[PDB]
């Protein structure tokens, strides 16, 4: 989803609205991609509470 | 134009039809060849203008190479036994040595080949450019078969 | 008849109306944000800011101004003949405006005409930027030369 | 019928037109339910012996 | 088509019966039909499973 | 990992396919047509027609035998392949006597 | 029980009861007009209802404020309405007629205005002219019906009493309710009673050509007439169709609250998209069977040529996976207080899930139960609405992309980053091989093209001579006949002799308001051109043509949307909202004349057009130097065209409503009325598509669903476009639907392309089709029964409308609608008859006498009636499929000759000679006291004839047709080919035809057509009722020629053809076992599966046939020449009228000969033709494959045809057709019973036949 | 192609590897269920019928032999046409082309499923050689029965 | 059917000996005519052999 | 685009720069579609950046 929203403030920048310079949608595969989001802790747990 | 203004031929209106009138049938044959070509080409005084621009192409061979389109072709293979194919085929054995590109021989040659496909195979190129190829699709020197 | 006798009698005085239009994007919020934000700072015009405030622009250009400027012009119908003139010729044309309608021209530079002139209504640089919308919603036609 | 009368498009290419027309069948995973289906079925009927 | 043998042929007459005789032929070759008396389109929890 | 076909095939090597005559389908159109012309021109049997049905017969004949039908050459060289293709795609997988 | 006791007899003498006699029906033709409206409401009042009908009215409607705080007057001096709810609110509300009307003399409780009100509105009272504006828009909406109202409810009641109605495949009665369940007839009957009230009058106005009168009651509303009309349609549609009550219920509440409301025609405006939207844009949620059709759109992609592959079985997977209808539906509902109609029908529709025929026919239904007003309003407010509009172009073509012009116009750089490069790219290459082809530059192709905009009713010829009085020419004003005033025929002869560099400031003047009225729509308002206009305007519809038929080629009917419908193929409707008020010379015409100025600038260089000559312009498209460059004759054409798109139109507005408000004023919006309309149209949408699906998209989008889907979705695969409509088909693929998601973005992805540059786009995906306003769902069609109405009839003019003899001819127009939909047979064909004898009779008033007008059934038998139960046959015996004409009258009487025989011998009419048809008995006697004759020579006797007749000037007349024929020239070699073709005629081929067409006939034709329209009264008028009434004296001998030659003919059926589709699918809606006749016709004949614009175009033997004199003429004269002999050179002749070029044109006489031509082209020799209700079904099938000759009994030396003229194959085919199909059940193959004089005789009788014309 | 990344993973679990004889168990279920059942393998059948006239390039097209046999050439008072006969003869039964798609993919299934023809389409006791129509009857089955 | 066999050697043969000026028109006349006119021309002649 | 993809060069440890798959030919395709020809002109021109 990052590169979603980098990809709208792309377009956003360029002022067109297809951003041409895209960060998803390409034919390359990245399904072990992993981002610092809040679900882990230091730990390596859940963060539901 | 110029050469239509210069030149001391014109159409002779009825040929087509005084010839043509003498033919000898039966009215019970379902199938007449005389009205089959009779309809098939029309004259229609601007052919003549495509023809002095046919004659004209033999100046300027190097820079236009006039050919006849796919639409003049019979489109489908035709067949020997269909009578208006054969027709058709008499039209394109008649026109193609007039035009100026260098393969008309070939489009005579493959034009008949086309015609009979499955009375006999004849030994070729390769399997792309086989004896159902259409007939236009030559149009080069490499393309013409050994046979 | 001056170009803004129908400009001037709005109630919401349609001057003011285009002083409006800062709040269309969130990151200009102020007027001389605007003026600073469309152009190059060589007075020289970006593309795209002023494609969106044209994109805004559009429907106040239309909805309230060829109704009120078709009464008006019906109104001077009713008493006389006269000379009217206005700017973008779409106004004159969509406002069923009867009557011969001619498209001239200065023979001069006419923006920095737009930049001299002290104490009109609005920002220096705000006359400019509606002289460049101005042209954008006028056609294409032929110039035609005043004289 | 169909032996005696059969048409081709004028312009096939066959890694064309079969790519464009095998592609969309497959994101779909409706084969990969029924193993877990036969899982289940191995595994009752042997519960069952 | 015995009866109607017995109806002289030169002295044809629309009756009602000559109606639905070829209503009764039309319908008799729709129910020899090879594929309609097997196709059904609802499911039977058997075909369905 | 087998498809029993009851049928020839081989693949094609071409991309842009084209029409010939050459496979167990079109051969047994062509056998069993100049076997009916063989039916016709059966002089002890079928003499009692007339000479302009027979020749239009013949030709009626000769013709259905060089009909251009792109059916067979799909039938080797191209059917089985997508039948391959598809068949590991089934709620039902196949089932197969020799 | 009053109707049973006058029509004793009658009422089963066509249901099927008893024998239908003449007598009979001429009683009660007389008992049908000896009559009276008291009459029809005492029989309204005598029947009782079943308390389903029943519901409660408000008082609201009748109470209703005044008309004078509703207009207004313009600065100008206009009348204009004052708006109350947004600006759509402009119409009739129905309030305050009671105080604006006199009482008739002769009359108690009736009239008309008082004309003192006229007078002040004359003399400027600005109240008079409220009143007379709102006194005279009320006459014409109620001068909308054809016929009085109340003998419409009459034929109702004569029909529906005789009860219930036996069917002969069935076996059943009819299970349909009667008089005593409807709201229309009780509420109907309601509303009369509570506005007469007491008073002793009871019909609240009656129908007059003079203008209606209104029932003076203090309540009387306005809008009483159209609330009538919605009762009466539903009225009829009840019982006539099988609606259920329920949904009709529904319906008059609509309509009830339509009434109540503050203006009608607004609300009815407004409410149009209820029974749609909650209906059949919601259906089929989540199925689970069916059976859907299999087609496939063929390989060559504008054949229109199909293949039904079957019946395929429906699966769970087919649900509706079309977006939501919850929001917009109930908000609808709820903004007009009718949110209980909306819960109703939103209750029903999830009720159903099988694709059947009781879903299909419910939707049918709701198709149904909606109104069939026709929207009225002042022409003022019209041409102030629609035409004050100018489209959105949010991107315009910035001001530095165009260069430096060339006359008027710029041209584009092609470095653009504007879309329109791809505009200008088509234009520019399909206006360079427009011009490359030779066939444009045939002078007969000039001629026809010059001949081309003579149609389409040219107007402005007024205006047209006085522009051209101001431009200083001499004019003939050809004093002393009748109609030419008002033609455009005289307007091309005032500029037959005019230079055009002298005319070229003449296509400045301004333009007529033709009006028209629509169903549920707003009026549209056609409008001409004058002939110098329409004449500069060519190489634009050159072009549009060329796009049109050869590059994107899209189209120029049915089973496209049988096609577009299929289930695992998904449909997109696309419209635009109001086409003609968007192309403007802004964004397009500048850049559509650019690239047709250059387009053909390559190919043009000295080329002249016929009238224009060149020229020469400067150009700054050089713009670092400035020369002049020479101008060809389609850049002339073209370089005039630009100031005309470029300046706007003006428009003459003259009203005959408000009083005297005439005024002229610009307007950008491209004329609805030219030969550049459609085709330019069609030509932008199918342009637009293609640079959206080549550019557009993959700018504009982000994931690769959408883009990987457009990327095989082209305009030559997928896209279908005729003027507002537009259509996706959207391929299913192997997945089966495709995911509904990325449509929906697509299409707001259009939406957007729609309002960024001068567009919108009405996209609505539903699951569902429409085109050409033809319903689809599941590949079964819709008939919309609203677009059909019975009662209304457009006028938009006051002017006084034609008497007697054609309001039963669109009597027989409402007979064949009712037909092409899918109706109620039992109960529609006895309704006809019902309204069939009520409009037989007509009282005139004629000098000494009072003369009755009298036509016997037999008139309408030979147009397509069918009879229900003849001479003691069988009830419902044969269908309504006849051809209204010699072919069907023949069907029939040869289906049932010897149970004629047999009813002939009863009551005994016996001569010796044994007649080869009939045998003992005779026919003069009795078909003359039956009037069979009578009423089928009546039959061919012309209509509504009116005639010159007044002996004009020779002189001024000749003059006339020599200007014509100057008109029709601009090449002389045309003139030495059809003058050396004369002397070829006059040689040979004169004589044995007695009528040659030709094309000097055709200033002459030209003249008799436009002598058709002098509205003359008295004379001619009196000169056909004479002679009807000498018509109806003369005793006659036999039958027609045609028809004697016909009856020589026998046949013979046996073996019922093998089914041609399944039944267990739903084709059509209102077709089932239920409707056994029309379905079973359905199902055993097949469906036509074609265009048949192409098929039929296939049957026209000339190539381009077009000339403009009825080229059906032309060919079958060809044919008639080939049959009787005549050697080549007379063919030749006759085709040398038309005048070719006589090369080819000996060629085409040549071939005619040896060619056997298809079975439909002999049908012109023989003066037959296809009728109209043939091609639902697939024809071409049973002609050339079941109906035949060597029956299977044989050969019979009888059933013999000689080798020369097998012309006759052709006509055997349509005679065993028609009687193969005029019978009820299968159509059974049919067998050659012999004709009794051998093909040499029969043949011979033909030809004797065509000896004569 | 499908793509599958080329890093370390995040070890998740996608149960789905099983043994020959899980799948061979199941098949006996479902053939043991399917047992002697006709209405159920022909949902089946005919599910794979739609799904291969949605993948094939292959467009059947009946009106070519139309074509073709509108050429042939014979007398007319000869009245035993052979060609229209077959025309004829050609016209199928109500409408269905699935039959052929339905035999191509009844190949899958020998074992439970054996496909016939009709005997409606054997020719009804005649045999009449004489007779054409029992003749062009024994040729459209000959050409069928291989299939 | 042996009477299309006879007209089509008939139609052929008479074909063949139709009368027509073109031929000598093309083989005599027209390359002279052309040789006539090319000098004439604004745009010069230009050929490969 | 092309600015990115000549800063890129810079910024190579972190991100890398491809082209997608948007801009290649579809579905394979053929060296006979003349469309698919120009489109691997396109590509290649484009690739050594």
């Amino acid at each position: 989803d990052e590169a979603d929203d980098a990809t709208k403030k792309q377009a956003k920048d360029t002022e067109k609205a297809k951003a041409q310079v895209t960060y998803s949608d390409t034919g390359i595969n990245n399904a072990n991609e992993l981002s610092r989001s809040g679900n882990v802790d230091n730990e390596g747990g859940s963060n539901q509470k | 134009v110029l050469l239509q203004r210069i030149s001391p031929l014109q159409i002779d209106p009825t040929i087509i039809s005084n010839t043509m009138s003498t033919v000898s049938e039966s009215t019970t044959q379902t199938l007449s060849p005389a009205s089959s070509i009779l309809g098939k080409l029309r004259p229609s005084n601007s052919d003549f203008s495509s023809f002095r621009v046919a004659l004209a192409g033999w100046l300027y061979n190097g820079v236009v190479t006039t050919v006849i389109d796919d639409s003049s072709y019979p489109k489908d293979g035709g067949s020997v036994t269909s009578l208006e194919n054969l027709w058709d085929f008499f039209i394109l054995a008649l026109a193609l040595p007039l035009t100026t590109d260098p393969c008309a021989p070939v489009k005579a040659f493959m034009t008949l080949a086309n015609m009979m496909v499955g009375f006999e195979t004849i030994p070729m190129d390769n399997q792309i450019y086989t004896q159902s190829r259409r007939a236009s699709a030559f149009s080069t020197p490499h393309t013409w078969p050994r046979c | 008849v001056d170009s803004d006798e129908v400009g001037e009698q709005m109630e919401p005085t349609f001057e003011h109306a285009v002083m409006e239009i800062y709040k269309g994007i969130a990151g200009v919020d102020s007027l001389d944000d605007l003026t600073k934000w469309v152009l190059n700072s060589d007075l020289v015009p970006h593309d795209d800011r002023l494609g969106q405030l044209f994109q805004a622009f559009l429907p106040l250009a239309k909805d309230l101004l060829a109704p009120m400027a078709r009464q008006f012009y019906d109104n001077s119908m009713s008493e006389g003949r006269l000379l009217t003139f206005a700017h973008a010729d779409s106004e004159l044309l969509n406002a069923n405006y009867f009557g011969h309608l001619l498209r001239l021209k200065i023979p001069y530079i006419t923006e920095v005409n737009l930049m001299i002139r002290k104490n009109r209504e609005g920002g220096e640089l705000f006359q400019l930027v509606l002289s460049y919308l101005y042209k954008m919603y006028a056609t294409s036609a032929q110039p035609k030369w005043f004289g | 019928v169909a032996l005696l009368s059969g048409k081709y498009p004028p312009d096939l290419v066959t890694n064309v037109w079969y790519a464009d027309a095998i592609y969309p069948m497959y994101a779909d995973t409706e084969v990969f339910s029924n193993l877990q289906r036969d899982v289940i079925t191995c595994e009752a009927v042997q519960t069952l012996v | 088509a015995h009866v109607a043998s017995h109806g002289l042929h030169g002295n044809m007459t629309l009756t009602s019966s000559e109606i639905q005789r070829h209503i009764t032929e039309f319908i008799s070759s729709w129910q020899n039909h090879p594929i309609v008396q097997v196709s059904a389109d609802v499911e039977n929890r058997k075909t369905a499973q | 990992e087998v498809l029993l076909l009851p049928i020839d095939h081989q693949p094609a090597n071409v991309t842009t396919p084209t029409l010939d005559f050459t496979n167990e389908l079109t051969n047994w159109r062509a056998r069993v047509c100049e076997l009916m012309k063989n039916l016709v021109d059966n002089q002890r049997y079928q003499p009692g027609w007339t000479q302009s049905l027979v020749s239009s017969m013949r030709g009626t004949l000769g013709k259905l035998k060089l009909i251009k039908s792109m059916t067979p050459m799909y039938l080797q060289q191209l059917a089985p392949v997508e039948l391959a293709v598809i068949a590991p795609m089934l709620p039902f997988p196949p089932f197969q006597v020799p | 029980s009053m109707i049973l006791t006058q029509f004793g007899p009658f009422i089963e003498s066509i249901s099927g009861i008893t024998d239908q006699s003449n007598d009979v029906f001429e009683n009660a033709a007389k008992a049908f007009s000896m009559f009276t409206r008291s009459d029809v409401y005492k029989a309204l009042d005598e029947i009782p209802f079943s308390e389903d009908a029943m519901l409660p009215i408000p008082p609201t409607i009748y109470t209703k404020p005044s008309h004078d705080s509703y207009y207004y007057i313009d600065a100008l001096n206009r009348v204009r309405r004052k708006t109350y709810q947004g600006p759509d609110d402009v119409y009739v509300p129905n309030c305050s007629i009671v105080e604006l009307l006199e009482p008739h003399e002769t009359l108690t409780s009736y009239g008309r205005l008082s004309e003192a009100i006229e007078n002040r509105a004359k003399d400027g009272d600005s109240q008079a002219r409220i009143a007379t504006t709102y006194g005279r828009i009320a006459e014409s909406q109620a001068r909308q019906i054809k016929a009085p109202l109340e003998k419409f409810v009459l034929a109702l009641l004569v029909a529906e009493a005789g009860g219930s109605l036996y069917d002969p495949v069935l076996q059943k009665y009819d299970e349909i309710p009667g008089l005593s369940h409807n709201c229309p007839l009780w509420c109907f009957r309601e509303i009369c009673r509570h506005i007469s009230g007491p008073l002793p009058d009871r019909a609240p106005y009656l129908y007059l050509s003079a203008g209606v009168f209104w029932l003076m009651s203090p309540r009387m509303t306005s809008a009483i007439p159209p609330l009538l009309s919605d009762l009466v349609n539903l009225a009829i549609l009840q019982q006539t169709a099988g609606l259920d009550p329920s949904l009709v219920r529904l319906g008059v509440q609509i309509c009830l609250h339509a009434a109540a409301s503050s203006s009608y025609a607004w609300f009815i405006l407004k409410t149009k998209s209820i029974f749609p939207q909650n209906t059949l844009h919601s259906m089929y949620e989540s199925l689970e069977g069916g059976y859907c059709p299999n087609l496939e759109w063929l390989e060559p992609r504008s054949d229109y040529k199909f293949m039904y592959m079957g019946a395929m079985p429906l699966s769970t997977k087919y649900a509706r996976s079309a977006p939501s209808n919850d929001k917009k539906a109930r908000e609808l509902g709820e903004k007009y207080g009718l949110s209980s109609v909306v819960s109703e029908l939103r209750r029903r529709t999830k009720t159903y899930s099988k694709h059947d025929f009781t879903s299909v026919r419910y939707i049918r239904d709701a198709m149904a139960c909606t109104s069939g007003i026709f929207l009225v309003r002042t022409p003022t407010e019209t041409v102030l609405q629609e035409y004050t509009q100018s489209p959105e172009i949010k991107v315009p073509i910035p001001q530095k992309d165009w260069t430096g012009p060339i006359g008027e116009i710029r041209i584009l750089k092609d470095t653009t980053s504007s879309i329109a490069r791809y505009l200008y790219r088509t234009w520019y290459l399909a206006a360079a091989r427009m011009a490359a082809q030779p066939r444009t530059w045939d002078p007969l192709f000039q001629a026809i093209m010059r001949s081309q905009y003579v149609t389409a009713r040219g107007g402005s010829g007024a205006t047209l001579r006085e522009s051209l009085y101001a431009i200083n020419v001499s004019l003939p004003d050809f004093k002393g006949l009748p109609v030419k005033a008002a033609t455009k025929i005289f307007q091309a002869a005032q500029l037959a002799n005019l230079p055009f560099s002298h005319t070229s400031v003449a296509i400045l003047a301004d333009t007529s308001m033709g009006l028209r009225n629509q169903v549920q729509r707003r009026p549209r308002s056609i409008m001409p051109l004058n002939v110098p206009q329409q004449q500069v305007s060519a190489p634009h519809t050159l072009t549009a043509d060329y796009i049109n038929y050869h590059m994107n080629l899209s189209t120029t009917v049915i089973p496209l949307g049988v096609y577009a419908s299929s289930p695992p193929n998904q449909s997109i409707n696309i419209d635009i909202s109001a086409c003609d008020a968007s192309i403007t010379w802004d964004f397009f015409l500048s850049v559509i004349m650019a690239a047709i100025h250059e387009g053909v600038a390559s190919s043009s260089i000295g080329k002249p057009f016929m009238g224009v000559p060149a020229s020469i312009v400067n150009d700054e498209s050089v713009v670092g130097v400035r020369a002049a460059r020479p101008i060809s004759g389609m850049q002339n054409m073209i370089q005039h065209l630009s100031k005309l798109y470029k300046r706007g139109f003006s428009y003459r507005v003259n009203d005959s409503f408000s009083p005297g408000n005439d005024f002229t004023h610009m307007t950008t919006t491209f004329p609805s009325g030219s030969t550049a309309t459609s085709t330019e149209h069609t030509a932008n949408n199918s342009t637009m598509m293609e640079t959206f699906l080549t550019v557009w998209g993959p700018e504009h989008t982000d994931d690769p669903d959408v883009l990987r889907l457009m990327k095989s979705l082209t305009i030559q695969r997928n896209y279908v476009c005729q003027g507002d409509d537009g259509l996706m088909i959207i391929d299913g693929n192997t997945a089966g639907k495709v995911n509904s998601e990325t449509i929906q973005k697509m299409l707001e992805l259009i939406s957007k392309y729609g309002e960024e540059f001068g567009w919108k786009y009405d996209i609505a995906y539903d699951g569902t089709a429409e085109y050409l306003k033809l319903y689809f769902i599941f590949g079964c069609r819709i008939p919309n029964l609203s677009r059909h109405p019975i009662v209304g009839k457009e006028r938009a003019n006051s002017s006084a409308e034609e008497p007697w003899p054609a309001i039963l001819d669109q009597i027989m127009g409402i007979f064949f609608n009712g037909v092409h939909d899918g109706l109620q047979w039992q109960r529609w064909i006895r309704y006809s008859w019902a309204l069939c004898c009520a409009f037989s009779r007509q009282r005139t008033m004629t000098g000494e006498s009072v003369g009755y007008l009298q036509y016997p059934m037999w008139s309408f038998v030979y147009w397509g009636l069918p009879l229900v139960k003849v001479f003691g046959s069988d009830p419902w015996i044969f269908s309504w499929y006849m051809p209204t004409g010699d072919l069907g009258m023949y069907s029939w009487i040869s289906l049932i000759r010897p149970l004629m025989t047999r009813w002939m011998v009863a009551n005994g009419y016996v001569t010796d000679k044994c007649s080869p048809v009939f045998g003992n008995a005779d026919y003069r006697k009795c078909f003359n006291e039956l009037k069979l004759y009578q009423g089928y020579y009546m039959a061919q006797l012309p209509r509504n004839p009116k005639k010159s007749g007044r002996a004009a000037p020779r002189e001024v007349r000749e003059q006339f047709t020599q200007a014509l024929s100057d008109y029709l020239m601009q090449n002389p070699e045309l003139k030495s080919r059809v003058l050396r073709g004369r002397s070829e005629w006059e040689k040979y081929g004169a004589g044995i035809i007695h009528n040659p067409p030709s094309l000097f006939d055709v200033p002459h034709k030209w003249y008799q057509g436009a002598q058709e329209a002098a509205t003359a009264t008295r004379e001619e008028l009196a000169e056909m009722d004479e002679t009807l009434m000498r018509a109806r004296k003369h005793s006659y001998s036999s039958f027609s020629k045609l028809l004697e030659a016909y009856l020589l003919v026998k046949w013979r059926m046996c073996e019922a053809r093998e089914p041609s589709v399944d039944l267990r699918l739903p084709l059509c809606a209102g077709i089932d076992p239920l409707n056994s006749d029309p379905f079973l016709k359905m199902v055993s004949v097949g469906p036509m599966l074609q265009s048949t614009r192409k098929y039929f175009a296939q049957t026209l033997f000339m190539a381009k046939t077009v000339s403009g004199l009825d080229v059906n003429a032309i060919d079958s004269a060809l044919l008639r020449l080939r049959t009787l002999g005549a050697d080549k050179k007379a063919l030749t002749a006759q085709l040398l009228m038309v005048g070719l070029q006589e090369s080819e044109a000996d060629a085409l006489a040549g071939k005619i000969m040896l060619q056997d031509v298809n079975t439909v082209q002999l049908a012109r020799v023989v003066n037959l033709a296809v009728p109209d209700t043939w091609m639902s079904l697939d024809f071409d099938t049973m002609f050339k494959h079941h109906v035949k000759l060597l029956p299977k009994d044989g050969r019979h030396l009888n059933t013999d045809i000689p080798p020369r003229m097998g012309w006759l194959r052709a006509i055997l085919r349509f005679l065993g057709a028609g009687m193969a199909m005029t019978a009820t059940g299968v159509a059974v193959d049919i067998y050659l019973e012999d004709i009794h004089g051998g093909g040499r005789s029969l043949g011979q009788r033909f030809m004797t036949w065509m000896r004569q014309e | 192609t499908v793509t599958s990344p080329y890093a370390p993973s995040v070890n998740r679990l996608m149960p789905y590897r099983i043994s020959n004889a899980e799948r061979q168990i199941s098949q006996i279920i479902r053939v043991m269920n399917i047992g002697n059942n006709a209405t159920v393998i022909q949902p089946v059948l005919q599910d794979i019928s739609v799904l291969l006239q949605r993948i094939s390039p292959l467009q059947i097209d009946p009106t070519i032999i139309s074509n073709t046999m509108s050429t042939v050439s014979e007398s007319t008072t000869q009245t035993l046409s052979p060609a229209s006969s077959i025309l004829g003869k050609l016209r199928p039964s109500n409408s269905d082309f699935s039959s052929f798609r339905v035999a191509l993919a009844g190949w899958l299934y020998n074992g439970v499923v054996t496909t016939v023809i009709d005997d409606s389409s054997y020719p009804k006791d005649g045999g009449s050689v004489t007779s054409l129509e029992n003749l062009w009857d024994f040729f459209i089955l000959a050409l069928a029965l291989p299939l």
